[PDB]
């Protein structure tokens, strides 16, 4: 649907204005564990389509992540997702 | 700038096209336009081989003139922008 | 970071031996798109359905390859060549400059 | 300052990518000068004196229209109206 | 060009002071100088006059625009000698512009 | 530099100290700096004044006091560090 404006930070594309991108889709943020436990934090644009699964992500992904999406101007901002616990 | 070329096809009787005459130049999407002469010279004899529009090329910017800029080539070739700017082609090698 | 994306690559015509067929240009910005597909696919490498599944599958199950970075938007170019009767040839050739790169 | 901005035209000369920070509010200014050339130009205006500047004078001389925002980046696409030729 | 900062290197013997400054050799002075527009931008730090000024600048330009000044300045050591030539150790403020602004 | 060597020959004039310890005090971060002021008769040196300097870019980055400049009737060097004006050369 809107014209919608997203913060993106490791996600910005090259035409990046003020850190912001836009999109049709979701503002998303992400929170991942790397293959050394190093976390890291990530914003970004995400296009409608195929949103639906980017947004669920799969709960058996090797690596430690949450990523949360939302639908409102710069709401990417007040996106704080915590990751998900150790599986044992 | 460049909306029109001077147009030359020698090959125009197998092409089955044009032989001479103007060539409107399309460009995309805040791309440049050319124009382009290319051609033979056997000791001081001129024979045009073509011409035409060119598609945005970073060696016709800011040409305004259509200078063959090569040392004795087999065959001729200058760029250039602006209305109808391949009409009269020079050689500077 | 390390992330698909458009690098420089300019095509000389003499560094691949065709000084002497192609009169013009003398070479050209081709570009190339190179880089990983992370997840999540971002708005801008325009991605299908199938990368985004792939690209899931893959951070299950490293042995699914990731989906892979390659242009998706591309643009023409004059060329003035001669044939095998070394007559001049003029084509717009289509497809010849990365514009845009993304994941498939 | 609290606010953040697109600048363009109007940059401090110490601007980070872009963008300006305040307490007032984020600009966009259309202008049209003397020969019909249009501008578009951005920024950061301090809280004291907006009520004038965010205003405008009808009288001014020369065309233009100046539009203020108070959320961050409000700015970037803001693209104001010239007034009625 | 727009109200800002240029540069300025005041150098004691291009001015003929070098006989009665002891040190420094010189300083970066700075100064002050370009356009005050409408509307004022937040770093030139305006006065509301300023602003009212440049307003009825645009209305009717025999009213001078702003004019472009330090707004923020600092200070510098020097050592002098007197008119008995003696040393004397003086912080001179205001000498250096941090900062320029429409007033 | 937190604080330098004081040294005013006016003082009986001035009505201040004669020699001690400055301490040296400077803006929202900018350097300090201290400076020794002296003159030389033939060998016999005679200082006139020590102190804290303001931030100047002729004393960064020096750890000793030296002044370079050619047979002055005024000498002078600044430097950076605690008490760097305690000790004073000539290099010309
Ligand atoms: C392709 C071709 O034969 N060219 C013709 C040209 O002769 C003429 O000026 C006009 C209509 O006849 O436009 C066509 O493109
Ligand atoms: C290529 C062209 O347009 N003409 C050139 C001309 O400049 C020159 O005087 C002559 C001798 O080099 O050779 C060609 O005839
Ligand atoms: C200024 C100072 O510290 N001493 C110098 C000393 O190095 C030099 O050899 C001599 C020359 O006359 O006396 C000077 O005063
Ligand atoms: C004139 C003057 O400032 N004298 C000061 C004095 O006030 C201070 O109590 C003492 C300790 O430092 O000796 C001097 O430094």
């Amino acid at each position: 649907l809107p014209f919608l404006k997203c913060y993106c930070s490791g996600h910005c594309p090259d035409d990046a204005i003020n850190n912001t991108c836009i999109t049709n889709g979701h503002c998303f943020a992400i929170i991942e564990e790397d293959d050394q436990g190093e976390t890291t934090l990530a914003s970004g644009c995400m296009k409608y389509e195929g949103s639906d699964f980017q947004c669920k992500d799969s709960p058996k992904a090797q690596l430690r992540r949450t990523i949360e999406c939302c639908r409102t101007n710069l709401c990417n901002q007040y996106l704080q997702p915590t990751l998900p616990p150790v599986v044992i | 700038e460049t909306q029109e070329c001077l147009f030359f096809n020698a090959n125009w009787e197998r092409d089955r096209t044009n032989q001479t005459g103007v060539e409107p130049c399309y460009g995309d999407k805040d791309k440049r336009r050319h124009c382009f002469a290319t051609w033979k010279n056997i000791s001081g004899s001129i024979e045009i081989v073509k011409q035409g529009c060119w598609l945005d090329d970073i060696n016709c910017y800011d040409r305004t003139d259509c200078i063959e800029k090569k040392d004795s080539p087999e065959v001729y070739f200058c760029c250039c922008e602006g209305n109808m700017c391949n009409e009269k082609f020079s050689y500077f090698p | 970071k390390s992330s698909c994306k458009r690098h420089p690559l300019y095509v000389d015509f003499s560094d691949v031996g065709w000084n002497d067929w192609i009169v013009a240009p003398p070479g050209y910005h081709a570009f190339y798109c190179h880089g990983e597909c992370p997840f999540p696919l971002a708005d801008h490498l325009n991605s299908t359905n199938h990368a985004i599944v792939q690209t899931l599958v893959n951070s299950v199950n490293s042995k699914i390859p990731k989906a892979c970075c390659v242009p998706t938007e591309l643009s023409a170019i004059s060329m003035l060549y001669l044939d095998e009767n070394e007559k001049v040839v003029l084509k717009n050739y289509q497809d010849m400059v990365v514009e845009g790169c993304g994941c498939r």
